């Protein structure tokens, strides 16, 4: 699986 | 008073900004529409005008997909920008904060993405609307370029990657993934 998760 | 000479600065720090910037750094600059999102820029030069006095910053513009001629598209990342033909000079006090424009590759490798992190895979032309490169890699049956925001999954014969929604599959499907085979196989 491919993903870059954005959290801030 | 009388005025001091003009000087190109190694670095500049602003009390309102509270952060110190140098050439080569990427910054967010307030657009004249305050509600509007920040411009992303790369600092080519910082200079002080003795007359004001004030500090001027020579910036090369990073365009957002929605600022591009083509407009935003599906495969365009949220934090995606294009390095552009466009140069300008702005006030030093229009800078809200520093930011980072990563390589597409390095952005993909990022563990977590904050509002500071961006990526670039495209050079851009402001007048013509040309892109460099004119095309990149494509995936799935939609045969579209990759959006790092979205989730894809790999397989065997294809060993390609797929959006679940593109093939009936669940977002939830691939978590419980023993493994993947697709019809083309
Ligand atoms: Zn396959
Ligand atoms: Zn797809």
């Amino acid at each position: 699986t491919k993903q870059t998760a954005r959290k801030s | 008073k009388a005025k001091a000479p003009r000087r190109t600065l190694d670095s500049y720090t602003v009390k309102p900004i509270n952060k110190t910037v140098k050439p080569g750094d990427c910054v967010l600059m307030r657009p004249s529409d305050p509600s509007k999102p920040s411009y992303v820029a790369k600092i080519e030069r910082i200079e002080s005008d003795g007359r004001g006095p004030n500090v001027r910053v020579r910036v090369r513009w990073y365009y957002r997909p929605e600022e591009s001629i083509g407009g935003r598209r599906q495969f365009h990342g949220s934090k995606e920008v294009f390095l552009s033909d466009h140069y300008d000079t702005q006030s030093a006090d229009t800078i809200e904060g520093k930011c980072m424009v990563h390589s597409f590759k390095n952005y993909t490798k990022l563990d977590a993405v904050g509002n500071d992190d961006f990526f670039c895979r495209f050079e851009y032309n402001s007048s013509t609307g040309a892109f460099n490169p004119d095309r990149v890699a494509v995936y799935c049956k939609c045969e579209m370029p990759y959006n790092p925001d979205d989730l894809m999954v790999q397989c065997e014969g294809c060993s390609d990657w797929f959006h679940p929604a593109c093939i009936e599959m669940s977002a939830e499907e691939a978590k419980r993934l023993d493994h993947f085979f697709c019809e083309n196989c």
